[PDB]
C-alpha cells in the first residue's frame, strides 16, 4: 500500500485544495495535492484501532465489599455487608464509560472476571479459606434477604462459587432487550409528567449479588470484590463528540455546576507558539 | 447549467426552491426507507398516509440577533401539531419516520455570520442542577417552539450552555454529526435528509424523540452599517416515509 | 491421565489476553440485529471527519469565541495566529482528533488543517499559511515563514482552504504526549496582502479552523487518556 | 478450537478490516469531485 | 510432560456450565425405558394449553368464584371486566402461563384470551372485547374501547370466543416482571347490546375465561420464580 | 427589487372547503411553494385542479 | 471427545428440537378443523 505517491510541480485550473466546508463534507485532501512528494508505503494496517480491539480489554467496572462475621443479632444482613449486591450497570466507573460513549448504540457479549481479596483489619489468627458465591439476580426474581436465604439455592439462576484470592470468569451473551444497548436515550418510560429521563429507565438489567459461603470464625474478615468487564464481538453505531466535562451520575449526561474551563488558555497571544 | 446551488424539493403537495444551496447532507449516507419485514417485530400491518403526512411543515420563525445563543428542536416533537402528521402521532401506539430538514436564512453581500445546522441522534440533555436531577418531560417536549438556548435556566428543564451541547461535550466536536453550515457569504439554506435511526424497528413517538435539530450562530451576525441588527431564521421540515402502527384511543401526554 | 507441567504465569489475569469462557446463560437467544445507519469499524474512520479547533484560546472561561480567529482590515505584512503542533495538547487537545490521539501512545501521518472564511461576500483577502518542520523556531515574520511549507490562500467564492501538514520526520513515529525529540513543528498564518472590507461595512471578520487526519495516519499502542478521571464511583 | 457450545463464549472477534469513512466524511447528496469547484 | 498455563476462572464452580465427569457407578446398567404417553420436550409445548384465569379476583380468600366473571341481564353500554396485561402478575400470575413466564426474564409473542359462556341456552348476548395497545389509558367507556383491537362476540351455539392479543411492540422483548417502558396494554370487555334471559329464568350468568400463548411466543433468560420460597429445609 | 437584495416568500393555494388562511401556519398546510429570490427572477406556481365536480362556473 | 467410558458421564443432551403440543392442546378423538364449526 502506498502512503504517498510521487507528485511533481502543478500549474493547473484544477485546484483540489479550495473547497466549501459549508457542505458538511471533509474532502479527502493529501500531501501530494499541495507539495511535491516521493513514494512511501504504509507498512501498517490499523489493526489496533478496530473497535473490537478498542473495547476488547478488561476494565474495572465495580468494586464492592462484603464481610464474614457472626450474623447473630444482625437485623439487616444487607446493611451489615453480610452480603451485598450490585445493581448492574457499566456506567458507574468512568474510564470505560468515556470509551463506550464515543458511540450511541453498542452491541457485544461480556466476559466478566471477578477478583476477590481478603483483608483482616483487626489483628488476627488463622484464616480459613473463604468461598465467595456470585449470583446473578435478574429483574423479577426473589431478591435475597439474609446471607443464607432460600434464594441462594439458585436453582434456576446462574451462580459461580470461587475462593477469595482467586478469580472467577465466565461470559454472558448480549442480554439487551433491543438490537443494541442505548448509550444514550432522549426519552422516558412513558408519557408521565414526573417520570425519570434517561437510560436508567432503559438498562433495567437487574443486579448481581455476592456473599461468603463460610460461617464465621472468631475474627472478622473483609472481602473486597472487583468486577472487570471485557466486550467481545463488538458492534458500534453512530459516533458522537467525546465527553468533555466530568460525570455526576450513572445514566444522565449531567455535568457539575461551576465546573472549570476545559479548554487550556494560552500563556500568551493567539500569535504565540 | 445545474449548480450545486439551485435546488427544488417537491414532497407531497409542497415544494421548496433554493437558489443558493451548498449541496445537501444525507445522514450517514442513507436515505429514508420503510421498515422491511426481515426487521419487523410487531405483527400489525402499518398505515402509510403518504402524501398527507409527507409534505413540508414550516415552523414559526426565529430571530437571529447579535446576542443569540442558538435554538434546539426535537423530532418528532416539533411536528406534534402539524396537520394529519400530528393526529396520526397521538392516535397510534407506534410510528416511524425520516425527514427532510430545510433551514433558511438570507441576508445580503454586506452581512457576515455563520450558523451550524446539525442533527444529533439520541440527544439526551443534561439537568443544569448537576448530580442526578432529571429533566422533566415538558422541558424536552417544547413542540414547535423548540428550546431557546439563550432563555434562562428553569426548574426541571435542561442546561442551555452552548459550549457544551446541552450534554457535557464541546461545541467544536458537533461536526462529527451530519451537519451543514449557513455562511451568509456562501449559503442561504441548509438541507439534511434524516433516515430513521433507532435500536428498535419502530418506537413510541411521544415518549422518545430520536433526533434534535440544532441551529447555532458560531460567527456572530454582523450587519452592514445602520442596517437593522437582526435576520429571521425559518425551519421547514417534512416527514418522509412515515408509517404508523397500533391504532387505538389517542394518547394523553403531560401538560 | 495425560502428564502436564504448568509454566510461570499460570493463574495470572492479564486484562488484555483473549480466551474462551463458559457462558453463564447456556442456550439463550439474543435479540435479532436490525439495520441502523452509521456503523463505525475503526477509530481511523472517524478521525478523518474534521472538527473545529478552539484556536483563539486566549479567553478565560470556555466560550464560543475561542473558535473564532479574528482578522483586521487593512493590516499588511502581519501575523494572524501561531501554534506548535503538539496534537495531544494545547489547541488540538479537545478536538476529536486530539481526543482520540490521546487514547494512543504513538502517531504518524499527515494532518489536514483548513480555514473557512466568514467575512462579507464583497470583501477580499490573501493569507499565507506556513508549516515549519521541526528544527527551526516558530517563524517570527512572513519572510521567515514563507521559506517552509506554505499555501497563498486567495479568499473567494470557494470559502475554505485545506492545508496539509505533510509528514516530515526522521523517526517514523512521534509521541502523542508532547516530547522534544519527537516534536513536529509550528503552524503560522500572515496577511499576504491584507483583508479589505466593502463600504458600509466594519469591524473584525473571523476565520473558523478545522483539523482532521489524512488517510496516511497511523496511531498505535493504546493507553489511558489524561482527559478523564474521577474521585468516587458514581451512582444512580 | 472452540471448547464451548455457545457463541458468546468464543474469544474476541478479528479485524473488521472494513473501513469506509465516507458515511462520515462525505455524506453529501450530490457527489463532490476533488479538484472540481465545490460550488458551481 | 506437556507445558500448560492455567487461566483466570480455574477451579471455579459455575452452576450452569456443562462438562463431563467420572461416573461413580462404573458399568451399571439402567432399567430399560418402557413407553409412557405424555412426554414433554419444551416448556413452549405446554404454555399453549389454555387454563382458567381467576379474573374475579375481588374476593378475600381463594374461592372457585374468582374464576367466574358475572354478567347482568338487561344492562346496556356498560363494562364487564378490565385488567392490565402484566402476564407475570395480578390475575395472570397463578395461571400456567403466568406460572411459567415467571421462570424467564423476557417474553415476546401473541397471547390467546378466550371466554366460554355458561348462561341458559335460551338466552342471548353480544359482548365486545377490546385490547388497548401500550400508550393510552385503560379505556373508560366502550367508545374509547372500540377504537383499538376488538371482537364483537355473538353468544350462540358455539360457546367460546378466542380473542388474540397480537404482539404490538416497539422493543422486541418485554420483561415478565411488570415494567413500565416494557408494558403491554389493557384488556376490557363491555356489553355490545346486552344479555337477555328467557322467561322463567333469573339472576347472574357467568363467563369462564382462559389464557394460553400463541405459537408466536418466545421466553428467554431463565431465572428463579418469586412464586415459591422456604425458611427451613423440609424433612421426611 | 435591487439585485443586491434578497427575500424568501411562500405562496399558498387553499383548496375549497377551508377559509382564506389567516396566518402562514394556516397557509403552509395546503399547496405552497417556498420561493427563494435569486438570479432567476420569476417563480411559477400552479393551482392544480382540485375538485369534486369536473367543471366549475366562470361566474 | 468423551474422556470417560460410561454414558452418564457425558455432558448435557442437545435440544430435543422435538416440539409437538398437539398431545396436550388437541387430544380430541374426532379431528377439529379451525374455521369449521366446533359442534356440527
Ligand atoms: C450498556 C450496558 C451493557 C451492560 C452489561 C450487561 C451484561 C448482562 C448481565 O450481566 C451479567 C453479570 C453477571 C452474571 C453472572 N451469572 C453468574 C454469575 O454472574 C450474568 C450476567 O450493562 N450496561
Amino acid at each position: 500500500t502506498v502512503a504517498s505517491i510521487s507528485s511533481g510541480p502543478k500549474h493547473t485550473q484544477k485546484v483540489p485544495i479550495l473547497t466549501a466546508n459549508e457542505t458538511g463534507a471533509t474532502m479527502p485532501v493529501l500531501p501530494s495535492d499541495s507539495i511535491e512528494t516521493r513514494t512511501t508505503y504504509m507498512h501498517f494496517n490499523g489493526s489496533e484501532t478496530d473497535v473490537e480491539c478498542f473495547l476488547g480489554r478488561a476494565a474495572c467496572v465495580h468494586v464492592t465489599e462484603i464481610q464474614n462475621k457472626d450474623a447473630t443479632g444482625i437485623d439487616n444482613h444487607r446493611e451489615a455487608k453480610l452480603f451485598n449486591d450490585w445493581k448492574i450497570s457499566l456506567s458507574s466507573l468512568v474510564q470505560l464509560r468515556k470509551k463506550l460513549e464515543l458511540f450511541t448504540y453498542v452491541r457485544f457479549d461480556s466476559e466478566y472476571t471477578i477478583l476477590a481479596t481478603a483483608s483482616q483489619p483487626d489483628s488476627a489468627n488463622y484464616s480459613s479459606n473463604l468461598v465467595v458465591q456470585a449470583m446473578y439476580v435478574p429483574p423479577g426474581a426473589p431478591n435475597p434477604k439474609e446471607w443464607d436465604d432460600y434464594t441462594w439455592q439458585s436453582a434456576s439462576n446462574p451462580s459461580v462459587f470461587f475462593k477469595v484470592g482467586d478469580t472467577s470468569r465466565f461470559s454472558v451473551p448480549y442480554v439487551g432487550l433491543a438490537s443494541a444497548y442505548n448509550c444514550f436515550y432522549d426519552g422516558y418510560s412513558h408519557d408521565d409528567a414526573e417520570t425519570q429521563y434517561g437510560i436508567t429507565v432503559l438498562n433495567h438489567m437487574g443486579s448481581m449479588a455476592f456473599r461468603i459461603v463460610n460461617e464465621h470464625d472468631e475474627h472478622k474478615t473483609l472481602v473486597k470484590i472487583r468486577v472487570y468487564h471485557r466486550a467481545k464481538h463488538v458492534e458500534a453505531w453512530i459516533p458522537r463528540a467525546p465527553r468533555a466535562l466530568p460525570y455526576t451520575s450513572i445514566g444522565r449526561t449531567n455535568y457539575p455546576k461551576n465546573t472549570e474551563p476545559v479548554i487550556k488558555k494560552r500563556k500568551g497571544d493567539i500569535k504565540s507558539y | 447549467g445545474y449548480s450545486d446551488r439551485v435546488q427544488q424539493i417537491t414532497l407531497g403537495n409542497s415544494t421548496i426552491t433554493t437558489q443558493e444551496a451548498a449541496n445537501a447532507v444525507v445522514c450517514y449516507a442513507e436515505w429514508p426507507e420503510y421498515l422491511p419485514d426481515v426487521d419487523a417485530s410487531d405483527v400489525n400491518k402499518t398505515s402509510k398516509p403518504d402524501t398527507s403526512v409527507c409534505r413540508f411543515y414550516t415552523l414559526d420563525s426565529k430571530t437571529w440577533t447579535t446576542g443569540s445563543k442558538g435554538w434546539c428542536w426535537k423530532l418528532p416533537d416539533a411536528l406534534k401539531d402539524m396537520g394529519v402528521f400530528g393526529q396520526n402521532m397521538f392516535f397510534h401506539s407506534l410510528g416511524r419516520s425520516g425527514y427532510t430538514v430545510h433551514v433558511q436564512c438570507n441576508a445580503t453581500k454586506f452581512h457576515s455570520g455563520c450558523l451550524l445546522v446539525v442533527v444529533i441522534p439520541e440527544h439526551q440533555l443534561a439537568s443544569h442542577e448537576g448530580g442526578n436531577v432529571s429533566v422533566k418531560y415538558t422541558f424536552t417536549h417544547p413542540g414547535e417552539r423548540g428550546i431557546d438556548l439563550s432563555s434562562a435556566n428553569e426548574v426541571g428543564g435542561p442546561v442551555k450552555d452552548v459550549l457544551y451541547n446541552m450534554n457535557g461535550t464541546l461545541l467544536g466536536n458537533l461536526l462529527i454529526f451530519p451537519h451543514q453550515f449557513i455562511n451568509l457569504r456562501t449559503n442561504n439554506t441548509a438541507t439534511i435528509v434524516i433516515p430513521y435511526i433507532n435500536s428498535v424497528p419502530i418506537d413510541s413517538m411521544t415518549r422518545h424523540n430520536n433526533v434534535s435539530l440544532m441551529v447555532i450562530p458560531i460567527a456572530p451576525l454582523t450587519v452592514p452599517t445602520g442596517a437593522t441588527p437582526s435576520l429571521p431564521i425559518t425551519v421547514t421540515i417534512a416527514p418522509m416515509c412515515t408509517e404508523f402502527s397500533g391504532i387505538r384511543s389517542k394518547s394523553i401526554v403531560p401538560q | 491421565g495425560l502428564p502436564t507441567t504448568t509454566l510461570p504465569g499460570s493463574g495470572q489475569f492479564l486484562t488484555t489476553d483473549d480466551r474462551q469462557s463458559p457462558s453463564a446463560l447456556p442456550n439463550y437467544e439474543p435479540t435479532p440485529r436490525i439495520h441502523i445507519p452509521g456503523k463505525v469499524h475503526n477509530l481511523l474512520e472517524i478521525i478523518q471527519v474534521d472538527t473545529l479547533i478552539p484556536m483563539n484560546n486566549t479567553h478565560t472561561k470556555d466560550e464560543v469565541n475561542s473558535y473564532l480567529i479574528p482578522l483586521n482590515a487593512n493590516r499588511q505584512n502581519e501575523q494572524v495566529f501561531g501554534t506548535n503542533l503538539f496534537i495531544g495538547d494545547g489547541v488540538f487537545k479537545t478536538t476529536l482528533l486530539g481526543e482520540i490521539v490521546q487514547y494512543y501512545t504513538h502517531w504518524s501521518g499527515s494532518l489536514r488543517f483548513s480555514l473557512m472564511y466568514t467575512g462579507p461576500a464583497l470583501s477580499s483577502a490573501k493569507l499565507i499559511l506556513a508549516y515549519t518542520p521541526p528544527g527551526a523556531r516558530g517563524p517570527q515574520d512572513r519572510r521567515e515563514a514563507m521559506l517552509g511549507t506554505h499555501v497563498v490562500w486567495d479568499i473567494g467564492l470557494q470559502s475554505t482552504i485545506v492545508m496539509t501538514i505533510p509528514w516530515t520526520s526522521g523517526v517514523q513515529f512521534r509521541y502523542t504526549d508532547p516530547d522534544t525529540y519527537t516534536s513536529a513543528g509550528f503552524l503560522s498564518c500572515w496577511y499576504q496582502t491584507s483583508l479589505i472590507l466593502p463600504p458600509e461595512t466594519t469591524g473584525q471578520v473571523y476565520l473558523l479552523s478545522f483539523i482532521s487526519a489524512c488517510p496516511d495516519f497511523k496511531l498505535r499502542l493504546m493507553k489511558d487518556t489524561q482527559t478523564i478521571s474521577q474521585t468516587v464511583a458514581l451512582t444512580e | 478450537i472452540n471448547y464451548y457450545k455457545d457463541a458468546a463464549s468464543t474469544s474476541s472477534a478479528g479485524q473488521s478490516l472494513s473501513m469506509d469513512p465516507s458515511k462520515f466524511t462525505e455524506p453529501v447528496k450530490d457527489l463532490m469531485l476533488k479538484g472540481a469547484p465545490a460550488l458551481n
